[PDB]
């Protein structure tokens, strides 16, 4: 949580993915 | 429609034709382009989490407890935004497929029969010219209108 | 008779993204927002010496 | 059913009949009345956000940061409640249409054939008396029971 | 499928057969067992709300307002988790029924016709041996393949 300069905002989580595509459901 | 095509290499949304000429997977660049544009803009709006909140200047323990609790609250809220808009983009994708399907139904009318999920069996015969007419949005109902009716009379009897 | 079908893309991607109604669902293409890989383990300069 | 009728001016939920007598959009006052009653009560419960939280009496900076952060947290939570119950009322509307459709299926049984979405083709003939019987909940299966069977034998052969 | 069977006393997911031998409700122990296992594990993960947050050691009023506001925030968040995963388990149940239905479609192929919702009318005749073959996952398409085709030719003409 302690950062200096242009740093990504600190977050207390493990995964943060945004879906940008389709539900992959093959055959 | 509950089938994902691995053959579509061109686009997120497309068509699979089987005529006399051949059989092919063919994407629809317009739909997938607009989808990528909209989801790019969505992602940018998502990134607009305002987490810059900071103060340049038993109290220290209170500031400690406060900062920590607000951190957990906002991480939960951010994972919430992520969940929400993950479903929202997936639903957006669903709606795009639906709209493609309606674009095809509109032009075909009764010259075709909805086999199932998203398939159409023409009563007439389609070249890849007459296929890419439908894809291009230029298929004309009258061209084959009676031609289909005749074959309907083979399903009637 | 000649047929035309409508469908959507599907690719070999193990990307998993969490919806509201369902968690851990395979999605074709995702975008990550978290960065833990750059732990660093070293205190370099930040625009100038420290 | 994925069609909204602009002709329904009477009610949120209704019927469209085409018999010998004529063709008409006709609402079902009971369903839409109960819908409006339930959504009125829902709205009242929504308005029950308890935002009265207030205290009549580096600290000032801490009270400042606290009040502000709690404000943002609760605005996010309130927009969440709004999103949730917006979907909930829309789903409620869906379920109401479903229930109207089941009310019609129950009475008609095999005297009618579900054309598609929410449409029924009677095998018999319905006056607006026999239409407003279905709407009134007073349609009797036996009255036309064999009358339909006969015409079924025209779809059989 | 929008029908809950009160007759299923064995399992959450099952089958209803009507052959010459008899008619019976019969569960599928595997599916319901895996469902109970997964929901047990889900419940355990839900219980993992970390509400142990506590500090062993106008300020008292500030600690008062803080603790209270955080309490309300976290109660709202916990009811949110509950809502979310209630829908998630219900959707999980839906998907389990879907998968059972696909398991049956796969084996039956064209030896059967999907009557509606989740029903299959065999074109051939099934003992409870040939029923518990499908349930056991051991139904063979060829055994009856032509036997069905013949009867299809009675629906063709």
């Amino acid at each position: 949580p302690i950062t200096i300069g242009k740093c990504p905002k600190y977050v207390k989580s493990t995964k943060l993915r945004l879906a940008t595509g389709l539900r992959n459901v093959p055959s | 429609i509950e089938g994902g095509w691995t053959g579509m290499v061109d686009g997120w949304y497309g068509y699979h034709h089987q005529n006399e000429q051949g059989s092919g997977y063919a994407a629809d660049l317009k739909s997938t382009q607009n989808a990528i544009d909209g989801i790019t803009n969505k992602v940018n709006s998502v990134i607009e989490k305002m987490n810059t909140q900071f103060t340049a200047v038993r109290i220290e323990n209170l500031n400690k407890k406060v900062d920590d609790g607000f951190l957990d609250i906002w991480t939960y809220n951010a994972e919430l935004l992520v969940l929400l808009e993950n479903e929202r983009t997936l639903d957006y994708h669903d709606s795009n497929v639906k709209n493609l399907y309606e674009k095809v139904r509109s032009q075909l009318k009764n010259n075709a029969k909805e086999i199932g999920n998203g398939c159409f069996e023409f009563y007439h015969k389609c070249d890849n010219t007459c296929m890419e007419s439908v894809k291009n949005g230029t298929y004309d109902y009258p061209k084959y209108s009676e031609e289909a009716k005749l074959n309907r009379e083979e399903i009637d009897s | 008779g000649d047929t035309l079908c409508i469908g959507y893309h599907a690719n070999n991607s193990t990307d998993t993204v969490d919806t509201v109604l369902e968690k851990n669902v395979t999605v074709t293409h995702s975008v990550n927002l978290l960065e833990d890989k750059h732990n660093g383990k070293l205190c370099d300069l930040d625009g100038v010496k420290p």
